[PDB]
């Protein structure tokens, strides 16, 4: 594993080379958006060594030579299912979080679009549907992320959660946030809220945000929820993709937008859509238009044998016969080097 | 031994199992009595006379080798073209093995032949594949490879895949239903 834990200054001769990440990283981190099976191998290992891969490394290279004056510039993380984007997507948010970013991190934005039963008509707004339970459930996980950025955000307007409470410009953004995790009804509009300020913040220089949303595919993508009337709702229906959407126009500087393509988890998708306008749409296509998309493949022959070694390592392959070269061949015949199916397979022995 | 359907062809007479085995037990003691040339070629006149093919070798237009071979499994149809060399890459109508199949155990199932002869990896494949089920076109294409294989894996290889059996086509194929029954053996509950 490389003696380089650090996010930045891993480089090339780290690929394909492990970089732990500590729990203290994990806990202030990435309280939500790893992948559960990940989650799962971290909970086992006691450890969250990712191997360093050239998507990862060339998105890192382009955020470091960013220039903030300019309009934030969309990376697309993009190719086949279980191939490391949500991982990479990861690092880069690690990465961004050690450089002291305001880490706008969308774990999974197909979770929004779908089994939400707490759906209701946005009062701000009736044309707009609210997601009330999912809204908490982000703005907890955001406030433990960004906590320390968190109060010194001065809100530039008057926020009304009633005819009676409201928030007062100047006042922390952790006010807002407050709002939004305890009062459940107002949840969404403290979430559209928050976007609001920090896009507008990272124009005005107060810090640099990285916006970060895995599954971005969702915010084009038809929803499976329904009206009162059984009739299908659109996906700008909901509060939280419109403000999302929004976000994501690079009508901002001062920040960067990186998205994951994630066909897992999509709605009315084939299992074998894996290019940029299958998986967006054309509407989506042209949303995010122009945009850097970064592939992620299966892993090289160097990337599989270092995943095998920090498996045996670990001990994790029990497999009397795992250690063998005809075992780790079976192994890269069947998962075809694909990290997921290599993962999964790994599951059991 | 001409069986005694050929004996009674010869002496245009009818016989009964007994009689032509009486005569056979006589012909195996007078052959193992260490008889002479005579008797031997006398013998002859009731005496009667009782592995895989491999596909031949080609080369593409890069001149590169390769093999091709087909298979059928139920109702699938495949065919399978083995180069020479390669990575072990399998694009099944296109497609790379482990996004045609999904499942593990046809992931599996493509595996077999090759390491059977322990070449994981060192030839690449492209196979076309119709008809049939996930689990049948699986076996299709790994008999249709598993016979390609055969035109550069060495004879004791090829005889030790046959015994194996990576080269017989399974005859197993589905039962038509008969009138009466609710399926192929499924006969109706007999009521009572
Ligand atoms: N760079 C990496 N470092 C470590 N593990 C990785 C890496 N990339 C993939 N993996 C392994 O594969 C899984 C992560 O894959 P990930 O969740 O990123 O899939 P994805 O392909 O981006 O998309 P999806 O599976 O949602 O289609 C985990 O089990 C992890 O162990
Ligand atoms: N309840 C409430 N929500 C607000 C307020 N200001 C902004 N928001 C949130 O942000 C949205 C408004 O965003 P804005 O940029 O004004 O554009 P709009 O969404 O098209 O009206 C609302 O729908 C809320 O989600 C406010 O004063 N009260
Ligand atoms: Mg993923």
């Amino acid at each position: 594993r490389t003696n380089e834990n650090d996010p930045a200054k891993h480089g090339d001769q780290h690929e394909g080379q492990h970089y732990n990440i500590s729990p203290q990283d994990l806990e202030t981190v990435f309280p939500h958006g790893l992948p559960p099976r990940f989650v799962m191998q971290v909970k086992t290992f006691s450890e969250a060594c990712l191997m360093v891969r050239k998507p990862a490394l060339e998105l890192l290279h382009y955020l470091k030579n960013t220039s903030f004056a300019y309009p934030a510039i969309r990376y697309l993380l993009y190719g086949e299912k279980g191939t490391g984007k949500t991982l990479s997507l990861c690092h880069v948010i690690h990465f961004c979080a050690k450089q002291d970013w305001l880490i706008l991190h969308i774990p999974d934005a197909h979770l929004w679009v779908k089994n939400c039963r707490d759906l209701l008509q946005s009062s701000y707004n009736k044309q707009r549907f609210d997601q009330p339970l999912e809204a908490s459930t982000w703005l907890k996980n955001f406030k433990t992320t960004n906590e320390r950025f968190l109060n010194q955000i001065k809100v530039q307007e008057k926020y009304v959660w009633n005819k009676r409470e409201s928030t007062e410009k100047g006042s922390p953004l952790g006010e807002v946030v407050e709002q939004g995790i305890t009062r459940v009804r107002n949840a969404t509009d403290a979430v559209g809220i928050v976007l609001k300020e920090l896009k507008r913040q990272s124009s005005l220089g107060m810090f640099h945000l990285l916006v970060a949303v895995d599954g971005i595919n969702a915010l084009w993508g038809r929803t499976t929820l329904k009206r009162e009337d059984k009739s299908p709702i659109a996906p700008e229906e909901l509060a939280l993709v419109h403000n999302l959407r929004k976000m994501m126009k690079n009508d901002w500087h001062g920040g960067a937008i990186v998205s994951a393509l994630s066909q897992t988890g999509s709605l009315f998708k084939p299992r074998k859509a894996y290019l940029p306008q299958e998986l967006l749409g054309k509407e989506g296509f042209d949303a995010l238009d122009p945009f850097i998309p970064i592939l992620v493949s299966n892993y090289n022959p160097k990337e599989f044998e270092s995943c095998i070694q920090y498996y045996l390592e670990n001990n994790w392959l029990q497999h009397e016969k795992a250690p063998t070269e005809e075992g780790k061949k079976e192994l890269l015949f069947l998962s075809n080097a694909n990290p997921s199916l290599l993962e999964r397979h790994c599951a059991y022995l | 031994w001409l069986i005694k359907e050929e004996l009674e062809e010869m002496l245009v007479e009818k016989l009964s199992d007994l009689d032509y085995m009486q005569f056979i037990r006589l012909l195996e003691k007078l052959l193992t009595s260490q008889c002479g040339a005579a008797e031997e070629e006398f013998v002859q006149r009731f005496r009667r006379s009782v592995k895989q093919l491999i596909e031949p070798v080609q080369y593409d237009e890069q001149g590169m080798a390769f093999s091709k071979s087909e298979g059928k499994r139920k109702t699938a149809k495949a065919e399978a073209i083995v180069y020479k060399h390669g990575s072990g890459r399998i694009k099944v109508n296109g497609i790379d093995y482990q996004l045609y199949f999904p499942i593990t155990q046809d992931r599996e199932q493509l595996m077999f032949p090759f390491h059977f002869v322990d070449r994981l990896g060192k030839h690449d494949v492209t196979c076309t594949v119709s008809g049939g089920g996930r689990s049948a076109q699986a076996g299709a294409i790994r008999l249709a490879m598993a016979k390609a294989l055969c035109s550069f894996v060495t004879e004791d290889e090829v005889e030790w895949m046959r015994q194996a059996g990576l080269l017989t086509t399974d005859p197993r194929v589905r039962e038509r239903k008969k009138p009466g029954q609710e399926g192929a053996r499924r006969k109706f509950t007999w009521k009572k």
